[PDB]
């Protein structure tokens, strides 16, 4: 079902809906063709189904990242602006809507994570990330923190991680290189290492979430936090003299926040290609068109070159666009869902529980090896406790071979093997001897030799030591001795 | 059938039958003789018989010769012939080839678990490359084959207008072997649809050859590599092929393939990138307890995968099982995930 | 026997080969079965075939006999030093007796022949 004869627009209700409708109504009066604007809930879930049917809107207003998924499915029409139109919008936003070389949507507005600060505590924010530690120490003397932000959401840590040459997916010729991921290289490692060190130095905790960072800022406990324009509406109620600026540099480079570009896509099945194109190109993407939208709900930084100059009167918007210009276009490839997960489990665990070098190393700790090494280390000393005339390590190389016989001498290896024949293996082996004969020493040597890969390498994956001296008979427990 | 009495009784009833679609025989301690000849002579005239199953019984080469003669009958009409653990040797391949060269009704031939060594293949290929051979499905699983035989199988893949299903797993068709098959399977005109390189000892080295085929051959819909120690590097290379926009592979089976945590990134990429993949049977391998959590998270964004996601024969923690159960309930279009329980 | 397949291919297309000596090779009965494919094929102009001491048994005579029957060019057949006993000779004779058989020289030299098979040879000699 194609809605021929009319132009239909779907947009999130949290956007300048009434304004866009005004642009539509003006368009109608100027051209004679009516434009209908609707704002259904979860349009990002329903649009893909109607677009795949031919039903639904002609124009879709949403984030440019999701549009890449539609483009892969072929649910969006190609847009065909000339250079006369392409040069109207910022030169870096055209990549936001570029899928494998094709343009699939018109950039409308540009979001970025800017630095939000409290002029009452810090009228002069630092220009270098390295200065924050010192700032925090000075503020701590005053009882305030230099910087607090959400560290449980990688979206806000990225600006720093990518600062030293790190990147998500390489963007070379208009197409993202899916197999080339920049979260692993030195540029990312240096950034993350620095961030983790800031946590260890108690400038930031590891568990700050969105609500905590905002509450602390709006309360006056922190000099500054990091956020996007979407949150500005909740920063006025504090009546704090706040400002917005460009984030600090790292080793000479600017931070690189993910840049989220709002764009207007067109339905693949719609015949209203010239109609949708002219609507967006010569009416909406104008200073007057954007004012109609901004009038209802502020767009923050906008894709229009001329409109941003008009809005330069507000430094918050100027800072946002400056950050976006220096930032990284957030890739529109569906592989980002994997990326977001990959960083979510990177930053949180890197902050506490393992090192930043460990984090990227294929989860090399597969437990089996982790335990073997734990055992290898733990049993290097004959006692690994006090009482040795200075507590020096005796060194287990001092072990002198004890005689082992069956109730010819035998070896520690082949100990659990079947006897002469019958294919009958032994599960239980008992080592008997007088107290002081070396029962414990043999057991400790055995575990060390196993951990080092010199005994029972193929037969056992785990050895669990039960020290009968430590295990009581009356204490209730499950088989937690394994822990 | 046990004794001569059973042969004349079975012969009588089968001959006087006008609606038997499938016959399964099981010669017991009687062949390697003409003892069964009397019955095979009946099968030749049964116009309603489409499937003849002679698997898992001793049918010595001489017996296979008798059968082949009975399959050259103008009125044979047998479309499916199953010859599993029959104890056949390369000697019978000559007689099979003769049948393929004239019997235009035979479509599915299963020669698995016979000693049809490389030489035997060389002979079967004579029939397979011959016009009038309409064979579509061929199983050569566990036939004591080596890479040498791929030189002839590859020629069949290149010229056959009819062969679509080729299963050559459980053999020594290692890296060099598959590379030969790939070189010809690569051709856009190859009619190969299902490639059963199940357990051929394949390694990461040859995955570039499989990748090439996946990239170019748009007719290949099913690829089974389970049991090959492909490794993580192997998956990486295969993915490069699978991520190519022209790849049409629908089903990829990867059971124990000596996989580890690293490959999860490439598999995750595969899950969301390919528009063709429908089934990805990751099996008994150490995929990783965190690796699978990435799958859980990404398989929400309108993934095209609908079928088995594997993850069987793999131990997962509580939170992981919960996430997988949640996925199964939230996205019913994914038939079944298939956890261990 | 593995090479017999490739020999057969040559016989099927090489119209110049006249004399082929495959003596003292392990071209068992199966190998003969394959060579006979080429030998029974038109364009095969082979006139002399030596299969002396090739680990053959009487079973192979079923195919050699067919070659003798249909081959327009095979005149020399040497199959001695094999296990082509009485029953094998009888099989060959049943086709060699045909007035149209082109066999000129028959080398049943040392094949374990006995008095029993002599009637079969007698038939061939008479016809
Ligand atoms: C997206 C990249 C993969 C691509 C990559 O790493 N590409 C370049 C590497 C090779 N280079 C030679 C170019 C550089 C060497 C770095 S070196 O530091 O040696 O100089 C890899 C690298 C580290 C990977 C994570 C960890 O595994 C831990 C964990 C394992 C689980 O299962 C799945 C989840 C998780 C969080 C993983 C996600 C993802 O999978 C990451 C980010
Ligand atoms: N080479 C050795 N082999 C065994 N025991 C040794 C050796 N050298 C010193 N010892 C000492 O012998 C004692 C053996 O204690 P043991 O009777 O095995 O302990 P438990 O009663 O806990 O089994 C310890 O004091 C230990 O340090
Ligand atoms: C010197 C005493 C001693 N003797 N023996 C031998 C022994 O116990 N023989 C039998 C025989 C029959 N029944 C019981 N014991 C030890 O083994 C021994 C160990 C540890 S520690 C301190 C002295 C000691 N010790």
């Amino acid at each position: 079902k194609i809605e021929e004869g009319k132009l239909v627009i779907w947009i999130n209700g949290d956007k300048g809906y009434n304004g866009l409708a005004e642009v539509g109504k003006k368009f109608e009066k100027d051209t004679g063709i009516k434009v209908t604007v609707e704002h259904p809930d979860k349009l990002e879930e329903k649009f893909p189904q109607v677009a795949a049917t031919g039903d639904g809107p002609d124009i879709i207003f949403w984030a440019h990242d999701r549009f890449g998924g539609y483009a892969q499915s072929g649910l969006l029409a190609e847009i065909t602006p000339d250079k006369a139109f392409q040069d109207k919008l910022y030169p870096f936003t055209w990549d936001a809507v570029r899928y494998n070389g094709k343009l699939i949507a018109y950039p409308i507005a540009v979001e970025a994570l800017s630095l939000i600060y409290n002029k009452d505590l810090l009228p002069n924010p630092p220009k270098t990330w390295e200065e924050i530690p010192a700032l925090d120490k000075e503020l701590k003397a005053k009882g305030k923190s230099a910087l607090m932000f959400n560290l449980q959401e990688p979206y806000f840590t990225w600006p720093l991680i990518a600062a030293d040459g790190g990147y998500a997916f390489k963007y070379e010729n208009g197409k993202y290189d899916i197999k080339d991921v920049g979260v692993d290289n030195a540029g990312a490692k240096a950034g993350l290492t620095f961030l983790v060190d800031l946590i260890k130095n108690k400038h930031m905790n590891a568990d700050t979430d969105y609500s905590i960072a905002e509450a602390a800022f709006n309360k006056g406990e922190t000099a500054m936090t990091i956020n996007g324009p979407w949150a500005w509406s909740n920063i006025d109620t504090s009546k704090v003299n706040y400002g917005v600026t460009v984030l600090p540099t790292f080793k000479g480079q600017p931070s690189k926040p993910f840049v989220g570009v709002l764009s207007a896509g067109i339905n693949a099945a719609s015949p209203n290609k010239e109609l949708a194109k002219e609507f967006l190109e010569n009416y909406l993407l104008t200073d007057e068109g954007l004012e109609a939208v901004n009038k209802d709900k502020p767009l923050g930084a906008v894709a229009l070159k001329s409109y941003e100059e008009e809005l330069v009167k507000d430094p918050r918007i100027a800072a946002t666009m400056e950050n976006a210009q220096k930032g990284e276009i957030m890739p529109n490839i569906p592989q980002m869902s994997a990326f977001w997960y990959a960083v979510r489990t990177a930053v949180i665990n890197a902050a506490s529980g393992r090192q930043t070098v460990d984090e990227a190393l294929k989860d090399a700790q597969t437990y089996r090896k982790k335990y073997r090494k734990y055992v290898r280390s733990r049993f290097q000393c004959i006692e690994d406790r006090n009482a040795r005339l200075g507590e020096s390590v005796s060194l287990n190389k001092r072990y002198t071979r004890l005689r082992l016989i069956k109730e010819s001498p035998i070896k520690m290896e082949l100990l659990f093997d079947p006897d002469d024949e019958h294919s009958e293996p032994v599960h239980t082996v008992v080592f008997q001897g007088a107290a002081g004969i070396g029962k414990t020493i043999l057991a400790r040597k055995m575990m060390l030799d196993w951990a080092s890969g010199t005994l029972y390498q193929d037969r056992f994956d785990y050895l669990f030591y039960i020290h009968c001296r430590e295990v009581s008979l009356v204490t209730q427990r499950s088989l937690g001795d394994l822990i | 059938l046990s004794t001569r009495m059973d042969h004349m009784v079975s012969s009588f009833c089968i001959e006087n039958c006008h609606r038997v679609e499938s016959l399964s025989l099981g010669f017991l301690h009687n062949l390697t003789s003409s003892f069964c000849r009397g019955l095979f002579s009946v099968l030749s005239t049964s116009q309603s018989l489409t499937e003849l199953d002679l698997s898992d019984n001793s049918l010595g080469d001489p017996g296979m010769r008798v059968l082949c003669e009975t399959l050259q009958h103008p009125g044979c009409n047998i479309r499916r012939l199953w010859l599993g653990r029959c104890g056949l040797s390369h000697e019978c391949c000559f007689d099979i080839s003769l049948v393929l060269s004239s019997n235009q009704k035979l479509v599915e031939l299963d020669l698995s678990d016979n000693a049809l060594g490389d030489f035997g293949i060389r002979l079967l290929c004579v029939g397979l490359k011959h016009l009038l051979c309409n064979l579509k499905k061929l199983w050569l699983v566990s036939c004591c084959l080596t890479s040498a035989c791929c030189q002839d199988l590859a020629s069949v893949l290149s010229t056959s207008h009819s062969l679509t299903r080729l299963y050559v797993g459980e053999n020594a068709l290692g890296d060099s072997g598959v590379a030969i098959l790939c070189e010809k399977a690569k051709n856009p005109q190859c009619n190969l649809q299902k490639l059963g390189l199940v357990n051929s000892g394949l390694t990461s080295v040859c995955c570039s050859a499989l990748s090439s085929v996946l990239s170019t051959n748009q007719n290949l819909t099913h690829l089974y590599l389970r049991g090959n120690t492909l490794g993580d590097k192997g998956i990486k290379l295969l993915c490069e092929g699978l991520l190519h926009p022209d790849c049409k592979l629908q089903v990829l089976e990867l059971d124990n393939c000596n996989l580890t945590s690293h490959c999860c990134w490439d598999l995750s990429t595969l899950l969301t990138s390919s528009q063709s993949l429908r089934k990805l049977s990751l099996g008994n391998n150490d995929l990783g307890d965190l690796g699978v959590m990435m799958f859980c998270e990404v398989l929400k964004q309108q993934s095209c995968l609908l079928q088995n996601l594997g993850l069987s024969e793999m131990y997962f923690n509580y939170e992981t099982k919960s996430a997988l159960e949640t996925l199964q309930e939230e996205k019913p279009e994914l038939t079944v995930v298939f956890e261990p329980s």
